[PDB]
């Protein structure tokens, strides 16, 4: 609730549409410490990077009324409003939201919403890590790189 | 629905008493400052389309909330906006005149920032908005009436929030 | 196990009724690409080995304390056992996209692997990473924007089977979590 | 003898060295031929005589032009503050004239000649007398605080961006037309209160006056670089007294 | 309270760090060495604030609306002459609930 | 993780750019050294797959009476829960260090643990062990004198990080014993 | 200061090597389009008046705040100091594209000027989309494709002149940031 | 010496005090048993960091209270600044083994500590168990008994100075008794 706060996501979820929140306990925020999901998560943490931040926030949010007990060994994909697609696989009575395994069923909301309780937090399919904040270089001379470029008469082996 | 004068009658009748004297001193200004409400009143309700259309080219129309997809794209949705601010500036000219801002919870605050969400309208732009639309009042009305009907813009953003 | 036809079958049974022919318009749509299905298992396969060996170790440059000793990447036989059930998970994966339907998945390759990963003492954060590194390779081979190997494709789309197989990689590191 | 050849460039030319080359010169005229062989060389120099003359008493110059730009902040570091003496102050400029450390922006405020109207006055005296810790404290939450509002500013900057490539295809497509009016350019017409503009009506500003998407998130970017410029001039001022909680302590 | 003259503007400065280099001298130095601070006080010494300000509501009456029922939050004078007292209690109400004394 | 700074927003329909009425000054002013802080914390979760097996395999190796038969760590299930208890008190500490105050430490992790340990018969004076451990494990990679593994870094002073993370590990040590 | 032939010495006196024959080849090529060079900063020095006229007060199209009361812009010894700089900064710009190479503009002029327009008051992020102005000026009239003015060139190609004056002016606005 | 030791420590300013080779024979034959002393202050600053952070996380190891909500040694500034005073300490009681008295630790260090710890509400007995830890290392340290570590040094016995350092520690323990 805090990150949808500041990151303005929660004026799209206080709508009235029906939505499938699939909302991570904070062990799951909590969980975010792996050596691997922090190279790709961390760097959401910088002030400036709220614009990710919406995106990866945004996936968790499902258009519709998903309950458990309508995913019957029932498999059916869905895109976020976010934009991109993501699989809801209910077998075996174990319901999954992308890497989600589900840990409270629902809870039954306002507008005819759902919140499933998920194990760690999804991140887009297609979701490239920000780079971390850089130095922007400038080549140091300009003859180093009149060099760097073939010629033309290079090109046509006319030279070494 | 109280003004300054209800606020203390009906604070007074309620444990029966007579007006504790002191009670009066709100009162007391209250008719001092009667005259510069009115003058404020006044004015507002001349301008009151001019305000309004410097708030919105001053403040939300300057971003998005205006282009498409913004919440403010449609005709419909753009002339929502107008009459929606025209109540701001026209329930806080009453809580200006009556000196209490008992009827903007009661007509306008109750049922809003939950009625905003369903729509999905941004409490962010409709601040801002109210915040310059306040701030234009200030330049019509004066000083210290600017801080009589500014006094009671904020209430409105404060609950709205 | 089941597949893509078997699935409505018994969801037909479910609901006691005939497989009609609104039913069949979502498999005779599905044989019709079914071409389509049979070229994106054929990305798969044909880098099945240089795949499992560009995610193994792709988890050990991100979390170099698997080779470190006390690791579980350590030794010869935890090393190539970690690259048996990459691509033991990427067999299982290739029958799942092949046959349409995630029971094989949830079956055979996750019948208890949260069981065992945790009785081997495996750690489940960097498994997360192996199997989706190869959710990020054969969304780059169906779609055939790999950066360093081409196949040579009829050209259309994509979309669905790349999109197919990054739920059933998903399924995996669901389940496995 | 550091401080020697610091005060000569600022007691006899009234600046600073203008680089590291142009100081280790002058350590080859004092190699050479002493004290007054060093002194000589800037009374008997044409960037003396074509500044002071023969009749000016020298003086800390504020020119405006500075062939090195660093030279600036070293003179105000120099030459800082009216009640200030030179007597046993440390030498300040070595590792400025070789880019080892950078003068700190509160101390060429000190330098500076003090103007009747900023936009943000300063608090150097309003400054509560509390400890070092909390002035510690105070200064993280305002380099907070102006790091937040930068990342805002720029999200600003990226809608003034994003509200011109709106109408870029129009504002190009009119650009081309014959837009002719009734009035006001011509004195032979009648145009009333539009020979200028009439009685009030031009603003507080000029631009205030125009309509347009790209005007008014322009007028969202100046109220937001008000709220960077005030927190960043917070801290310079927070900083400066850090100098004197750690120069006196 | 600051009793601490005994420690003055010279308090944390801490002589003794001693840096060999070898078997050479033992070169003493004055560094101060300063913690993991943080020195946590409210409400530092300037606003910190740009625009961006609309928080303030009134708190909460209960049922009836903020700020609508103060009259038994209520302010005094006097009681008239003639009210005699009452004889069943009832304990004291959240504030009759909706309508004021002006309904 | 993500509740460790402040992410500003600058867009349209948020509620939080105009009518949020705060900039989060204690969490503005932490990103004030916060490239430091943020590779201190990459040292520990990039090394925390071999921090937790080193640390618990070291007491092991200094209490040989754990891995005996009725000791509290000879069954599977509990060499498995022994493992995954030393992962989520490095997680916390990992969380309290880049958080900077040890509030998020006491709360989820601390509070209620002496309690725990008591009622199933885990043993506090060898637990403590487990986590000195680590205290000294976590100080060598953040001042960057670890023996078999260095990283590379920006060049400058990290204690008060090492001096900061050793007040956290303690805190942890204290609380259950 | 340096040139672009003068980089080439430093180069050679880091390995103490003579400036043999295979880097001749590429210093020969840069003579050889020494022409194109004076025929490039002939087409900003012509227009240079107009540059910075219409860049600053274009930086005002985007700032009403700087020709407010207390603003930058606002007085006229306030509007006199800011003209005076817009074109000391296209001066050293057309120095380095001069001279092959950025070595005056970087010490003699972008050194220790963002600490010097904290201290004057300066809105620092006022001058970044001030001098943003000027390089786009600046590769329109390399490449001949300003509207209002063309001026007479012989045919050929002058984009590397381009994107070479364009690395000058990025090389400004990262120092002012 | 002291001469230049004082005046840069309680003497004068913050200096440092660079000693060449020709003034260091002349302190060694000042100092009795100048070869074995400086090996005894080079036994306790080379270890300074680690002497520190057992001597106030042990007090609360034993007393931990501390760090409840309530107790002194919460709310991290107040943490880190039981710190800095253990490391004060131990610092000069360093300089008082260097110089071979205890009146320099006196007047700078030790003179009005005991007013200062009761008028901020410092619990004055732990900072006795405080020192009684880093009395226990530096005898240890001094005598090459050390547990994990042990020094090379040239061979002979330090017993004398080993009781000469611990007559400088309980001197702080009987001024903030
Ligand atoms: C998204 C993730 C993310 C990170 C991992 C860090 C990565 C990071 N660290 C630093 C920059 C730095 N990092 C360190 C830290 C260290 N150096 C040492 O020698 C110590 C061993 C170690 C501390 C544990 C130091 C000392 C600096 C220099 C800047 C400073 O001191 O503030 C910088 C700035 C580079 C520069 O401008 O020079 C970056 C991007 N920041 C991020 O945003
Ligand atoms: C049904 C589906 C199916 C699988 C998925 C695999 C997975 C699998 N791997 C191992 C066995 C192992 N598996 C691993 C694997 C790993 N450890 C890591 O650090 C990495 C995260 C990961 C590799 C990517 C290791 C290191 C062992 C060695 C344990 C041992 O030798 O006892 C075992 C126990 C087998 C045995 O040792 O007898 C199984 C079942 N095999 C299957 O039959
Ligand atoms: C630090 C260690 C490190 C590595 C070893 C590589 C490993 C690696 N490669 C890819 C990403 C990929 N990896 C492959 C794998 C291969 N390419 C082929 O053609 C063969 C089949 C196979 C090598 C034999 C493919 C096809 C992609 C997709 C992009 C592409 O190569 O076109 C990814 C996922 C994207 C990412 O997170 O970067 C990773 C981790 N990257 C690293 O950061
Ligand atoms: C025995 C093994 C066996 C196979 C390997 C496939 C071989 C195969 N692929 C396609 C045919 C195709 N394959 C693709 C697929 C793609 N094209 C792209 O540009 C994408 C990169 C990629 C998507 C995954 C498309 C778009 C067609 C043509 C349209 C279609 O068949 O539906 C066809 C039909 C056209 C033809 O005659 O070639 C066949 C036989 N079928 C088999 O029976
Ligand atoms: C330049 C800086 C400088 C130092 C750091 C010390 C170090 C030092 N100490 C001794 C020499 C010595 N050092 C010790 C000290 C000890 N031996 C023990 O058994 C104890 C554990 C420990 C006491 C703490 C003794 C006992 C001698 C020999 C007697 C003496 O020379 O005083 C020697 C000479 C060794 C040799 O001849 O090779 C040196 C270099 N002296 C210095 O001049
Ligand atoms: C959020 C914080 C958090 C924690 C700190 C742990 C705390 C914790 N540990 C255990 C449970 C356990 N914890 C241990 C661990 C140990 N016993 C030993 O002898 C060693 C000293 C030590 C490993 C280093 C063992 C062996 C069990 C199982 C006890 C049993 O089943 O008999 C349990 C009971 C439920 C379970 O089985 O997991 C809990 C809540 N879990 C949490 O959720
Ligand atoms: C008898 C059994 C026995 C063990 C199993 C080990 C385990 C072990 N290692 C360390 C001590 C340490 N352990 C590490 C950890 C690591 N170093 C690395 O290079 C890897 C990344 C990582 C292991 C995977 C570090 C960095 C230290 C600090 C000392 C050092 O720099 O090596 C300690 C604490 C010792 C101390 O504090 O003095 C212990 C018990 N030691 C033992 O005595
Ligand atoms: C009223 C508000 C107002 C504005 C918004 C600006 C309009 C403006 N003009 C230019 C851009 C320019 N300005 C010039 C300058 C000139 N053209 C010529 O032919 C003359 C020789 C010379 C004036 C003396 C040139 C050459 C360009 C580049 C565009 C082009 O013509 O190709 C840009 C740069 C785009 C960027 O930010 O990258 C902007 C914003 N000026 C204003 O006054
Ligand atoms: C070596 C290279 C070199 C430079 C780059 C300039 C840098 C520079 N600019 C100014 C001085 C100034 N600079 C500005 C500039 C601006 N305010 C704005 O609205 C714009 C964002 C911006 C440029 C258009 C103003 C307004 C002053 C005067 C301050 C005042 O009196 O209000 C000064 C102080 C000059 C003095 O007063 O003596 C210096 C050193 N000078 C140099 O010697
Ligand atoms: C004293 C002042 C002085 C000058 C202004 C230049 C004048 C000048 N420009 C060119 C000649 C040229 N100038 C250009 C440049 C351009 N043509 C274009 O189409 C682009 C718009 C623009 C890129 C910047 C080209 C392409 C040639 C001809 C080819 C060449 O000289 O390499 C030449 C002929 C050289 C030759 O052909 O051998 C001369 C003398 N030289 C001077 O001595
Ligand atoms: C050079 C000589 C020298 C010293 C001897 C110390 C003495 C000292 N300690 C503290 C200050 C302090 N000292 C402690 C220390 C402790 N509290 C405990 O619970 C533990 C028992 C013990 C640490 C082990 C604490 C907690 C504070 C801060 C008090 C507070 O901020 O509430 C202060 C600051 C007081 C102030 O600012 O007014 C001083 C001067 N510092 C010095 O500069
Ligand atoms: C820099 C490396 C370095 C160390 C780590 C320590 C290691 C160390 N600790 C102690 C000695 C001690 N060390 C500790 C510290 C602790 N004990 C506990 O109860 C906790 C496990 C831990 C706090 C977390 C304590 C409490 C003592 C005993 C002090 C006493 O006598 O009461 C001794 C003295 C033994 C002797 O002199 O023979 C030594 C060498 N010393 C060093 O030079
Ligand atoms: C899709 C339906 C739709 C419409 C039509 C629409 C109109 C619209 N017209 C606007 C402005 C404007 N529109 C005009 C238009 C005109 N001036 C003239 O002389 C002509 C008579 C006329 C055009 C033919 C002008 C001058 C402004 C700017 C007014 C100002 O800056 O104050 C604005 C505010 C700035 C902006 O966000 O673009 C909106 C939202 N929005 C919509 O969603």
């Amino acid at each position: 609730v805090k990150l949808l706060n500041e990151s303005g996501v929660e004026k799209l979820v206080e709508q009235a549409g029906p939505y499938t929140v699939f909302a991570p306990t904070d062990d799951a925020f909590a969980a975010l410490l792996e050596p691997h999901s922090f190279n790709k998560l961390a760097t959401l943490l910088r002030p400036e990077n709220n614009d990710a931040l919406r995106k990866v926030l945004m996936h968790h949010v499902i258009p519709g009324a998903f309950t458990s007990a309508s995913l019957m060994d029932r498999a059916v994909t869905v895109k976020s409003l976010a934009g991109e697609p993501i699989s809801i696989m209910g077998l075996n009575k174990l319901v999954t939201a992308g890497t989600a395994k589900v840990v409270r069923a629902d809870v039954p909301c306002a507008n005819g919403c759902i919140i499933h309780a998920v194990s760690s937090v999804i991140i887009p399919p297609n979701y490239v890590p920000v780079p971390q904040p850089t130095k922007p270089v400038f080549p140091r001379s300009v003859i180093a790189e009149i060099a760097k470029l073939p010629t033309p008469r290079q090109a046509l082996g006319l030279d070494p | 629905m109280q003004d300054a004068i209800t606020s203390v009658i009906n604070a007074a009748d309620v444990q029966g008493k007579y007006l504790d004297a002191n009670s009066v001193e709100k009162l007391r200004g209250y008719f001092q400052t009667g005259e510069l409400r009115v003058r404020a009143a006044a004015t507002i309700a001349a301008n009151a389309a001019t305000i309004i259309k410097e708030a919105v080219a001053k403040s939300l129309l300057y971003s998005d909330i205006t282009r498409p997809g913004g919440n403010m794209y449609t005709t419909r949705r753009y002339a929502a906006c107008i009459r929606d601010l025209d109540y701001y500036l026209r329930y806080a000219t009453y809580g200006m005149l009556a000196g209490d801002p008992s009827i903007l919870d009661e007509r306008v605050l109750n049922g809003l920032k939950e009625t905003y969400n369903s729509l999905g309208v941004p409490i962010g732009a409709t601040i801002q908005a109210i915040q310059a639309m306040k701030e234009v009042t200030g330049s019509l009305v004066g000083s210290d009436a600017g801080k009589e009907m500014g006094l009671y813009f904020d209430y409105i953003c404060s609950g709205l929030s | 196990m089941l597949d893509a036809f078997s699935r409505v079958v018994v969801n037909s049974d479910a609901k006691a009724a005939y497989v009609g022919g609104s039913d069949l318009q979502a498999l005779k749509s599905f044989i019709a690409d079914g071409n389509k299905r049979l070229d994106a298992v054929n990305s798969i396969v044909s880098n099945a080995s240089c795949m499992v060996s560009d995610a193994v170790s792709g988890m050990i440059c991100e979390n170099p304390g698997l080779i470190s000793p006390g690791g579980n990447c350590y030794t010869n036989r935890r090393m190539a056992a970690c690259l048996r059930d990459g691509e033991i998970i990427l067999r299982y994966v290739s029958y799942a996209l092949l046959a349409g339907d995630a029971s094989v998945l949830e079956d055979r390759c996750l019948n208890g692997l949260k069981e065992t990963y945790i009785a081997l003492g495996v750690p489940t954060n960097s498994s997360i990473r192996a199997v989706s590194i190869m959710k990020a390779q054969a969304v780059a081979f169906i779609t055939n924007t790999a950066t360093e190997r081409k196949m040579s494709f009829a050209a259309g789309d994509c979309t669905s089977l790349a999109s197919e197989v990054a739920s059933y990689f998903d399924r995996v590191g669901a389940a496995i979590s | 003898q550091f401080r020697f050849i610091e005060l000569n460039f600022k007691h006899f030319m009234g600046r600073a060295p203008l680089d590291m080359a142009e100081m280790s010169k002058h350590y080859e005229i004092f190699a050479a031929g002493g004290y007054d062989a060093e002194v000589d060389s800037y009374f008997d120099s044409e960037e003396y005589l074509d500044v002071f003359g023969l009749d000016t008493v020298p003086y800390m110059r504020f020119r405006g032009t500075y062939a090195p730009n660093s030279t600036f902040n070293l003179q105000c570091r120099l030459q800082g503050g009216w009640a200030r003496s030179d007597k046993k102050l440390p030498m300040m400029s070595m590792l400025p004239l070789n880019n080892k450390a950078a003068i700190m922006p509160h101390q060429i405020v000190d330098g500076l000649p003090v103007i009747p109207n900023s936009e943000h006055p300063s608090q150097k005296y309003n400054v509560p007398k509390v400890s070092r810790e909390k002035l510690q404290r105070e200064l993280l939450i305002a380099q907070g605080k102006a790091n937040a509002l930068q990342i805002e500013l720029d999200a600003a900057y990226t809608s003034l961006a994003s509200s011109r490539a709106f109408l870029a295809p129009f504002a190009a497509m009119a650009a081309d037309m014959d837009i002719r009016p009734l009035y006001g350019k011509n004195p032979q017409v009648f145009a009333g209160q539009f020979l200028g503009v009439g009685a009030g009506q031009w603003g507080k500003t000029g631009a205030d006056t125009v309509r347009g998407r790209s005007r008014r998130v322009a007028a969202d970017i100046g109220v937001k670089e008000f709220q960077l410029e005030r927190v960043k001039q917070l801290v310079v001022d927070l900083q400066r007294a850090l100098a004197l909680e750690d120069a006196e302590a | 309270d600051v009793v601490n003259a005994a420690y003055p503007k010279n308090i944390k400065n801490k002589a003794p760090v001693i840096s060999f280099d070898g078997k050479k001298g033992v070169k003493l130095e004055m560094v101060t060495l300063q913690t993991f601070a943080g020195d946590d006080s409210e409400d530092t010494l300037f606003d910190y604030s740009s625009g961006k300000f609309m928080p303030q509501k009134p708190a909460d009456m209960g049922i009836a609306w903020p700020s609508g029922d103060g009259r038994q939050a209520e302010m005094k004078g006097g009681k008239g002459s003639f009210n005699q007292p009452d004889l069943r209690k009832y304990g004291p109400f959240p504030d009759f609930l909706k309508r004021s004394m002006d309904l």
